[PDB]
């Protein structure tokens, strides 16, 4: 049902508000979306190596 | 005798990142970039409010059928949400002729 | 790692140093410390940033509306549309997590870099003023107060300065 | 010393448009971005949009995505904002504030080069107003022991500011020049106020300074007992 | 959007007591590196506004010890804790870890002393200006506080409306008091067709409105 | 190479060390002879099949039925599936081609720095008891048997022990 | 960059150099001057041409017709299409760009190697007959006439015949 928010990308599920270039919730979306992944998580390094 | 010394950055990160010839390796920082999360509700999609019929079809709702109560005359909308299987179709039994190219113009 | 240093002739990091990616630690007679090198932690920092923002401000974002609009007598457009759909999620899902994998790699050997290159910096500051420890440290071959670590760490060390006191005690570490 | 130096005043016609500088100086103008904020008379502050100085890539607030466009010249480290289609509501001072230089951060340690909002350029006053370059005529506020109080009424100029002084500066303690208002005519008028002794009129002669810097009209007035 | 929703917009304070100033955001403030950019500003009237806190809670270079910020979340907490003159001015909680950029309404800190009353006076239109075809009568409020204050124009007893305007000071730095300035607009039509011109005061430094007068051409 | 040390400062590899990627040959008084180095070699196939693996692991996989379906007066449903279908092949085609060109590149200078980081191993170990070839061999300054030979190939080198012995060799060399 | 060398510890490179990409300067009684290194020019210029050939060869191109053959009672197909177009500019659009970042990192990278290997080859053929000055030059501890220089630059330096000279300089300095 409808919730009073607005956003740029709408998933049956809910909407996404976000500005990130990949998602896993729903394929079926409307709007300007992330691409859509078949992924748990993608993380970037930023730091190095941490000891020990 | 005096000593300097180089070395570098380590911290209690339990962060973890894979590469192609290693996984599982813990980093100092890292950047998720997946979007997981949603709020877990039915927006207005750049300014304009979706149409949401709740237990009706488009041609319930067109064509009027008694159950489908007369709308409050939305005048613009952005999509248009049905349930997967309204209860308030066509009351008396029937077809609509190109009903799926009708809803596909009236999505938006 | 590619370069050596980090994980290497340089074993384990510094939990002792805050403040930033690389550094050094120093230890004379009025005490030991840690502190770090801002130049090459901002430029690495600027490097990474540059690095995510890329990653993400290089997707292009267009509208779609994507739904099931096919009926009963119309599955060989829906199949052609699951080819499609299914097609794409296997292309980005494929590309996405390669992406990440791989410049994973290069982001940790960027670092190891980094760090090799800051000991190739001091190295050629100190000269034979120093002798090369080996696990990335110099030992000095004359008395260097906290203006003269400040002086290595900022890239100003006077080798001249230093250069008779040095080899008197090298000249005295050959007996 | 690190700094931001905005361009000078501008008195522009409704419909016209306007182009407000900002340049940097004593430190790395490509490590920052760059937002526009607005001070509107007696408004609170208000975000235009944002510009990196590395990138070239811009950020816009809804009220200003139309007739607002930011840029930048790498050569004299300088940010610019133009507005078209100019409005009254437009009458405001313009900041340019130093940012962050991408949308994505990473401040993983203190002292990095980024911190929004650390730094602000003086601003630039746009004035919106379809009137012209106009001298104050200057009147006295006559005086009645005890406090007196004398002063001028500074009246029917523009553009804004006008300075007051007493006496060549000699007279400082007890005044007030009251901040101008904008007349429905389009001018500006305010007036300065003194309190003094009543034992000086007669024996003291006060005279109130007035210049308007926009026109270079000088007049000095003397304020008589009645 | 986030919106920032800042309390108080008004914020009288003694000199030497604290001062604490509230702002809540609409939506989680955490950016995609951990930090919170939710900062606080500071404008002085008629200077740029200066950076105070960063990070929640991070004092800029140069930011006394007495100046303070807190929270977590939605909730964040600016204090200032022996306020000075110098601390007069606009306050701003900002944030940066997100686009569009958002600043809360303002808040004005100003100095709470005790209450003083205004020394009013009137001001006829110069023989000047009744040649140039219209008239100014000027009120006066000298050296009072609190800022709320009810100036009354009259003419002949009857309540003038929509043709004056007024402009009031800064705070003052040393008594903390303000001054207030009423002027009527009028023609020399108008202005030669009246006698009595009065200007009626409330103030709650005085238990009685103060009206001070004149008779036109009676000077 | 990128590292320098495979076909670089050192020319050509070795067909008589059967049993491993990267290793030693010595030669003293009791004879020559060839060994691996395991800790390195080990580490190389560890990365290396981590690399092949991701790269066949990370491809995702569904099931789809591709025929032609549409008869001869849908051949504008055909065109938009052929479109789709060559599309796709395009980009598979260039995305394998491209990915495998390159991460052949970074196996290769994989295996440079894998070297260059061996002998650098040896390099820091040794110090001053060895003179440098510079073709990526040590001579030795004193006598080193075979137990003396595996403590350099397993890093437990006593350098202290020999260090005597060497520098009366280099003393000896200044004549 | 990654290999410390360019923009490192030489700093700047050589407008005077006009015939190659990396090379030398000279500097002896005769007169100074500049010659570039053609055997280590020619290699890169090989590699970076294979690197630019390949990323336009390995592209598959088909023929493709592609217009708007839909009617008005057809946007549900019409749809479908513009999902699939979009998806494929954003697919490429994406690889391209990234492509193109990833492969100018490499390049640039290529360089900094090529020069550092290159100073590695100098040090290596001058050993001990010159001293290491650090900023990308050898100051000679002998006289080095043109022909010497020209077998520095094309590898085949002499080292004993000037090692003799060489070491009564080195001995001389320690006074
Ligand atoms: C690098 O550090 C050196 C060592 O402190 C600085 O030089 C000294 O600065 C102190 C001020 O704290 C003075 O008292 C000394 O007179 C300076 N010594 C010498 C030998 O110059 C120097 O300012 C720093 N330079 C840079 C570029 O960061
Ligand atoms: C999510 O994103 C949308 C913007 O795409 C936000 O919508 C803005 O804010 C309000 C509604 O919340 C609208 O009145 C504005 O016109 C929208 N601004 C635009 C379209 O520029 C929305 O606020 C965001 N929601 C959350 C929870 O952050
Ligand atoms: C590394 O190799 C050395 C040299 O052989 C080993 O130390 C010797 O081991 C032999 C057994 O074959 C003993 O007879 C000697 O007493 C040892 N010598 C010394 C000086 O310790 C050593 O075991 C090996 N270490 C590792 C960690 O592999
Ligand atoms: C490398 O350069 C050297 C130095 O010039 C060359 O050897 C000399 O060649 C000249 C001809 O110009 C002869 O006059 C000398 O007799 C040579 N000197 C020596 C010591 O051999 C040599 O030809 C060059 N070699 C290569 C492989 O390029
Ligand atoms: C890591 O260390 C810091 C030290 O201040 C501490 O604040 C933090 O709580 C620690 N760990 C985690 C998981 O937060
Ligand atoms: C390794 O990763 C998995 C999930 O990816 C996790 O469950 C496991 O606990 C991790 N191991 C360590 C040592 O962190």
């Amino acid at each position: 049902e409808y919730g009073n928010c607005n956003t740029k990308c709408q998933t049956p599920m809910g909407a996404i508000n976000s500005s990130m270039p990949f998602h896993n919730i729903h394929p079926l979306t409307i709007g300007e979306c992330p691409k859509y992944v078949k992924s748990n998580r993608l993380v970037l390094a930023t730091g190095l190596r941490n000891s020990p | 005798g005096d000593q300097i010394c180089i070395g570098y950055h380590a911290n209690n990160s339990t962060e973890q990142v894979d590469t192609i010839m290693e996984k599982n390796v813990t980093v100092t920082h890292a950047q998720d970039i997946l979007e997981k999360k949603h709020n877990g509700k039915l927006c207005d999609l750049d300014g304009v409010k979706p149409l949401i019929l709740r237990d009706c079809s488009v041609a319930g709702w067109l064509l009027g059928n008694p159950m489908c109560d007369e709308f409050i005359n939305v005048p613009e909308w952005s999509y248009i949400v049905e349930k997967a299987n309204p209860v308030n179709d066509l009351c008396y039994p029937g077809d609509f002729n190109d009903y799926e190219e009708l809803k596909h113009l009236l999505s938006r | 790692g590619l370069f050596g240093a980090i994980a290497g002739f340089i074993e384990g990091g510094w939990q002792g140093m805050v403040d930033g990616w690389y550094g050094y630690h120093h230890s004379n007679e009025q005490g030991s410390g840690y502190a770090a090198d801002k130049e090459s932690t901002q430029k690495a920092i600027d490097g990474v940033t540059n690095k995510v923002n890329s990653i993400i401000d290089k997707m292009n974002t267009q509208f779609e509306a994507v739904g099931r609009e096919f009926n009963n007598l119309e599955r060989r457009i829906e199949n052609l549309n699951k080819k499609m759909e299914d097609g794409f999620l296997d292309v980005w899902t494929y590309n996405a997590e390669l992406l990440v994998l791989m410049e994973n790699e290069r982001t940790l050997d960027f670092h190891d870099s980094n760090v090799k290159n800051l000991y190739d910096k001091v190295r050629l500051q100190l000269r034979d003023n120093a002798k090369e420890l080996g696990n990335g440290c110099f030992e000095f071959y004359h008395k260097c107060d906290n203006e003269c670590m400040e002086s290595v760490r900022n890239g100003t060390y006077d080798y001249p300065q230093y250069s008779e006191e040095a080899r008197l005690k090298r000249e005295e570490i050959s007996s | 010393q690190a700094q931001l130096v905005q361009s000078a005043t501008e008195v522009k016609k409704p419909g016209a448009s306007v182009k407000v500088s900002c340049q940097a100086s004593g430190f790395t103008f490509t490590s920052y971005g760059f937002s526009w904020v607005r001070q509107a008379p007696g408004q609170g502050l208000e975000w235009m949009g944002w510009i990196s100085a590395y990138d070239a890539k811009t950020k816009f607030a809804e009220k200003f995505q139309d007739r607002v466009t930011m840029s930048i010249d790498t050569r004299t480290t300088t940010a610019y904002m133009e507005m078209r289609n100019l409005r009254f509501d437009d009458t405001a001072i313009y900041f340019c504030a130093r940012e962050f230089r991408t949308q994505i951060v990473l401040g993983y340690f203190d002292w990095l080069e980024g911190n929004a909002f650390d730094m602000w350029g003086q601003g630039t006053t746009v004035i919106v107003s379809s009137a012209s370059t106009k001298g104050p005529s200057v009147f006295p506020l006559a005086p009645s022991g005890g406090t007196a109080a004398l002063g001028c009424l500074v009246k029917d100029y523009f553009p804004e500011p006008v300075t007051v002084s007493w006496n060549s500066g000699a007279l400082t303690s007890g005044v007030h020049t009251f901040p101008a208002v904008l007349q429905s005519s389009g001018l500006y008028s305010l007036s300065s106020v003194v309190t003094v002794p009543s034992s000086s009129l007669g024996t003291q002669t006060y005279i109130c300074n007035v210049n308007h810097k926009p026109s270079n009209t000088k007049v000095d007035k003397k304020v008589e007992p009645k | 959007d986030v919106v920032l929703t800042q309390t108080p917009l008004s914020s009288p304070v003694t000199r030497g007591q604290a001062a604490s100033i509230s702002c809540r955001s609409s939506q989680s403030l955490v950016h995609s590196d951990g930090n919170t950019y939710l900062s606080w500003i500071h404008q002085r009237p008629g200077q740029p506004p200066r950076l105070l806190i960063y990070k929640i809670s991070k004092r800029f270079s140069g930011v006394p010890d007495r100046i303070s910020g807190s929270g977590a979340g939605t909730e964040f907490t600016l204090t200032i804790s022996r306020v000075e003159a110098d601390d007069v001015g606009m306050y701003y909680c900002t944030q940066a870890s997100q686009f569009p950029r958002t600043f809360g309404q303002g808040t004005k800190l100003e100095i709470k002393r005790t209450v003083a009353a205004p020394s009013v006076f009137i001001f006829p239109p110069s023989d000047e200006q009744l040649k140039s075809g219209t008239a100014s009568v000027v009120c006066l409020l000298n050296n009072f506080y609190p800022r709320e204050a009810k100036v009354q124009w009259k003419v002949d007893n009857a309540l003038q409306s929509g043709n004056s305007q007024e402009s009031v000071t800064e705070q003052d730095s040393k008594d903390s008091t303000y001054s207030l300035s009423s002027t009527l607009t009028l023609s020399k039509a108008d202005y030669e067709k009246h006698k009595l011109y009065a200007c009626e005061v409330t103030h709650q430094g005085l238990s009685s409105p103060v009206t001070k007068s004149f008779n036109r051409g009676e000077c």
